[PDB]
């Protein structure tokens, strides 16, 4: 699924993203644009060979299995397939885990290269919410 | 940024070492710490467990994180890195070139 904006800016706030880990709304909006362009099937091969799934392109060398790459530790205790649904549960409570320890929203490196810094409200602006 | 002092230590045998790590630049808490040791000749990085010989010292306020390493021989030369962890304490030595964590740039360790 290709989402809108306003639409990912929904389904991330019905899912308890505002706010989280003192992360505002726009925040995770942002970053999924820089991260997939709003897509849920987006699949990027890094060169060390792990991979990143759906929306908030998480990575398969530390967070979830999807049975090609080595050194992998399944943190996020599931399927890189699951990553990549058109329900976006999923890779929302695996964000969570992640943000909840280590480098915060820096975890998603188009975070810091587009949205931090940055009038985050853009990204939730102009949606009925 | 994690910064990691000294860069380059001598101790005697039977000395203590203590490496200091703070976390800056920064706008979210300082999460779990982890610490790697590469024994000099050996190649492989291995996780430092806490505890005993080995004492952390974690200030939140200041985003700080140091280790006490007790009673230095030769078998203790090589190099320690310090560095975030993840995910409520994993700790693993390739966290250090990944989006996930960051790391000190290292404390290259002598004993006479
Ligand atoms: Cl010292």
């Amino acid at each position: 699924k290709v989402f809108g904006r306003c639409e990912l800016a929904a389904a991330m706030k019905r899912h308890g993203l505002d706010n989280y880990r003192g992360y505002s709304l726009g925040n995770w909006v942002c970053a999924a644009k820089f991260e997939s362009n709003f897509n849920t099937q987006a699949t990027n091969r890094n060169t060390d060979g792990s991979t990143d799934y759906g929306i908030l392109q998480i990575n398969s060398r530390w967070w979830c299995n999807d049975g090609r790459t080595p050194g992998s530790r399944n943190l996020c205790n599931i399927p890189c397939s699951a990553l990549l649904s058109s329900d976006i549960t999923a890779s929302v409570n695996c964000a969570k885990k992640i943000v909840s320890d280590g480098n915060g929203m820096n975890a998603w490196v188009a975070w810091r290269n587009r949205c931090k810094g940055t009038d985050v409200q853009a990204w939730i602006r102009g949606c009925r919410l | 940024r994690v910064d990691q002092t000294p860069r380059s230590v001598t101790k005697e045998t039977g000395e203590s070492l203590t490496i200091n790590c703070v976390l800056r630049d920064a706008s979210y808490a300082l999460g779990s710490t982890c610490w790697y040791r590469k024994k000099s000749g050996e190649g492989n990085e291995e996780s430092i467990s806490k505890g005993g010989r080995y004492v952390e010292t974690v200030n939140s306020g200041s985003k700080s994180f140091s280790l006490r390493i007790n009673d230095l021989t030769v078998e203790d030369g090589g190099t320690y890195r310090c560095g975030l962890g993840v995910a409520g304490g994993y700790c693993d030595y390739a966290l250090c070139s990944s989006r996930y964590a960051e790391c000190g740039d290292g404390t290259a360790v002598t004993v006479n």
